[PDB]
């Protein structure tokens, strides 16, 4: 059972818009390795780029601008002499479907597993005080004194002295501690275990021959 | 015997429908 | 002259089907069992829904044209006796120039317009005769101070 | 020159030509055959080429067999209505009767002038040029099967290792030279690594799908009467071994007999013996079993 | 041709169905779905929507008919009007229009001029009587 | 016999039946010619009434050009033509008339200007 | 027994012509 | 014997025609 | 015998007929 | 007798002739 391929898609395409590989600009351009289209497909040039992007793709791109020229590339060069599946060119739209899920894994592949944290932290904080006191104290004496003087008429003198002394006071205090914090922690712990590559052998194995599975005609 | 006249009997029979109404 | 060449640049696109239409067998191949979809009855009831309804619609609304057709008929009927009074001044026109127009109203015409006229000459002559004849008095006696 | 052979699927056109070739060369060998079976007492005294009216029957065209000069040479003869003259197209040259023809067959038993016509079925509903066309499609893709089953039934002993010479030298020296005692490394080098692609998912397939080519032969030739019938009476296998339900089969066989009957009513006529026998007989020891006469000696050996 | 036929034996048309024996085992309807039903009865169902258009078009060529019959009578219509015309002149009614023409508009006009002469004369005795006046008062 | 199907073609013509099954927009379609077959009868039962009517009129109709052309509106019409553009010469000439008086009149006050010289003392 | 084949034969012969322009 | 009795047919078949060329 | 004089009556008839 | 037989078959080339 034989159909369309898609080798013959591009070139047919491409052949579409001006170009040839035989007859060029004047001389004969045959052997020239820059001009026939399995070298533009090979190395996947603007140009084809633009007619799968167009063509295959024809509502699609992925997320990245580095990542999707890898996967468009690792899809066409895979694909050229193989086949197609649903009998005629812009009507295997199953492509675009089985494009459209979000197994967006060909680029910066971490999973070394690189363990991200965060930490926000915030804090609020009042205080109050109100510190009254208040004295009372009072005192008294008494000083009962003497002194007999002799000479050789005799003074003699005695006195007294009360002396209270009341006494308070009293005050208060106020305080008003106002306080905030804050943190901010992070963590990048990435962590290699070994067979982390084991399960990372077909990540793309199996997306790539999804397209087979669904889009091309396994047969011979 | 009666077949001598039966034999006569149907040639003249022959003979009269040969030679009255038809030639066939 | 040698123009129009529109004829002739269609031969090496008239020759090319020519070429590979019927050439074919040993360059193809004859396999792999394409599917043929045509059409069940899903498409037949399309194929004729649109059809009577396109038509149902346009003899449902048969009655509002048809409302329209025979309201004008009661127009043309009471715009009947109109027209039939038209038609009538119309010959009379004619009809009373042979009784009366080329007779009487002439004489009408010289009567009312002609007499008058010589009344109106009369008259004037009378006012000029009047004019003097006011004049004529006033021009003597009330000079003799001015 | 022109040359691009397509792949080694060849194969596959070359079963379909198989197929292909072999529903037209059955078809049209089975009524290769057919215009000969019945035969009747084969040219007792009668000048008819048996073959060639059989022939003539087996395109439905009824002949008609009389006289000439008293000698049965054949004619074609295209509620009941009488045919008497000679109205019909007639194939000889001069020796055309050019009198009093008759059908032979009503009219009285043994008495009226000769020219019986003969069927080849006494009432025609299906001609069975379309039967022969039922079943050899059938037929036809039941030998496909067949061959498409022995085409693929060939077997290969697989061996399994890292390329280069390591494996080479060990079937070489030791398998097909028939060596037994073969040495080989530890290294688990035939612990199941030399494996068989056997087809035995084919072969009990094989020997059911010959019985069913074989009984749908046989279900075909039952239908046109052509049966192992007589010598099935005298073997006693007589129902459900050969699936074959006999009233049927000695019911089909009989009605093309039963339409060669106006040959009876011509031999009433003239005076001699012709029944419309069934040839089931292939000689020389079935001749030698029937007589074991010594001049039957002397003409064999 | 309007003929208001009745409504009931219309309406049983798409309710009746004659229901033949076509014989299973045949390649009449091979596969024998529900298939073959369905478009022989939709097929002959839509007859009769061609039936009722072409009882509109019954409809507008009557009508054409009709306007059209009524335009030939239009133009018929003035040799009518001519001819009544001629009754209506050779008989005695052209009393209705000699005197109604004469009299009342001829009396009209002579009585209409003779009034505002009399008024204008009436006006220049006047102005005659305002004239003559006027003058004498200076001395 | 091979049953193949030749054409193979396009279409222009529209669907979204409000039904259930095929079946139940058969039915539909069958209530939809009976509702309209219905409205086609009473435009018949219209339609005789008006053909009744009007070809009554149409048959009738010379009689009743002798009779309603009799309707004594006529004198307003022969008044209207006597009032024509066949009047008004008379018109215009008694207008030119009244026009004339007018003139004669300011004519009179014309000439009652020569009269005011010495009117003050 | 030779004659009573051949009188058959005519029987038959006159039967199948009498009927060729019979009333019959 | 037999061939008296085609001598017999081959006469009466010599009359039949006999009688075909002339009318009676 | 009398088949003998049916022939013979038979030449004399075809005799008389020619 | 063989005689009319053979005086048969003259007349029926004779009737022949004819």
């Amino acid at each position: 059972r034989y159909t369309m391929t898609l080798y013959d898609f591009i070139k047919s395409e491409l052949i579409k818009k001006g170009f040839n590989e035989f007859v060029n600009d004047n001389k004969l351009t045959f052997y020239d390795d820059e001009f026939q289209f399995m070298q533009k497909m090979l190395k996947f040039d603007k140009d084809v780029l633009a007619i799968v992007n167009e063509k295959v793709f024809k509502g699609f791109s992925l997320k990245d601008e580095l990542s999707d020229l890898l996967f468009k590339k690792s899809f066409t060069i895979h694909f050229l002499d193989r086949e197609i599946n649903r009998q005629t060119v812009e009507a295997f739209g199953m492509q675009v479907i089985t494009v459209c899920i979000t197994h967006e894994d060909y680029l910066n592949v971490v999973y070394s597993s690189s363990e991200v944290e965060k930490y926000l932290q915030s804090q609020g904080f009042t205080e109050h005080n109100e510190d009254t006191t208040s004295n009372t104290d009072e005192t008294s004496n008494q000083n009962a004194t003497s002194l007999d003087n002799s000479t050789g008429n005799n003074t003699i003198d005695n006195g007294k002295t009360v002396n209270k002394s009341s006494n308070e006071s009293n005050q208060n205090a106020k305080r008003n501690q106002n306080q905030k914090g804050n943190a901010k922690g992070t963590q990048f712990t990435k962590q290699y275990l070994i067979d982390n590559i084991d399960k990372a052998y077909d990540l793309r194995k199996k997306i790539l021959n999804e397209f087979d599975k669904k889009c091309f005609l396994q047969i011979w | 015997v009666v077949l001598e006249q039966r034999i006569a009997s149907l040639e003249q029979q022959v003979t009269t429908f040969l030679s009255s109404q038809m030639q066939q | 002259e040698n123009d129009f060449k529109y004829f002739d640049d269609i031969r090496p696109f008239l020759d090319e089907i020519y070429k590979t239409r019927e050439r074919y067998t040993p360059f193809y191949d004859d396999r792999a069992d394409y599917n043929t979809n045509s059409k069940s009855y899903y498409d037949y009831i399309s194929r004729l829904s649109k059809l009577i309804e396109v038509l149902a619609r346009r003899i449902w609304d048969y009655d509002n044209e048809l409302k329209k057709r025979f309201k004008n008929w009661d127009d043309l009927m009471k715009a009947f006796p109109e027209q039939a009074k038209d038609l009538f001044r119309g010959w009379l026109n004619d009809g009373t120039i042979d009784s009366i127009i080329h007779d009487e109203f002439k004489k009408y015409s010289a009567g009312l317009t002609s007499a008058f006229a010589l009344f109106k000459v009369t008259e004037m002559k009378q006012m000029n005769d009047f004019k003097s004849e006011v004049k004529d008095l006033i021009k003597d006696i009330d000079r003799f101070v001015n | 020159r022109g040359l691009n052979v397509e792949l080694s699927k060849e194969i596959s056109k070359r079963v379909v030509e198989h197929r292909n070739r072999f529903k037209r060369l059955m078809f049209n060998r089975y009524l290769e055959f057919l215009p000969l079976l019945i035969n009747y007492t084969n040219r007792d005294t009668v000048g008819i080429d048996f073959i060639q009216l059989e022939s003539a029957l087996r395109q439905n065209i009824n002949v008609v067999v009389g006289e000439a000069r008293n000698k049965q040479i054949m004619i074609l003869g295209y509620q009941k209505r009488l045919t008497k003259e000679d109205i019909y197209f007639i194939v000889p040259d001069y020796l055309i009767p050019d009198d009093c023809l008759q059908i032979h067959k009503l009219y009285d038993n043994c008495m009226s002038g000769n020219f019986v016509v003969m069927q080849n079925k006494p009432i025609q509903y299906n001609s069975d040029i379309e039967i022969i066309e039922h079943y050899t499609d059938e037929l036809a893709e039941v030998a496909l099967s067949r061959f498409s089953l022995i085409m693929q039934a060939k077997f290969s002993k697989i061996f399994k290792s890292e390329i280069n010479d390591e494996s080479i030298n060990q079937l070489v020296s030791e398998i097909y030279n028939g060596a037994p005692f073969v040495k080989m490394s530890p290294m688990f080098n035939a612990d199941d690594d030399i494996i068989d692609l056997t087809s035995n998912s084919v072969i009990p397939a094989l020997t059911e799908m010959k019985r069913e080519y074989q009984n749908k032969i046989s279900e075909l030739s039952n239908y046109l009467g052509i049966n192992s019938l007589a010598v099935d009476k005298e073997s006693g296998v007589s129902d459900e071994e050969a699936k074959s339900n006999r009233g049927f089969t000695t019911s089909n066989s009989n009605i093309y007999l039963k339409g060669r009957e106006p040959i009876t009513f011509l031999s009433k006529r003239y005076g001699l013996d012709i029944k419309p026998y069934y040839d089931d007989e292939t000689t020389s020891k079935i001749s030698m079993v029937d007589t074991l006469k010594d001049e039957s000696s002397d003409i064999n050996g």
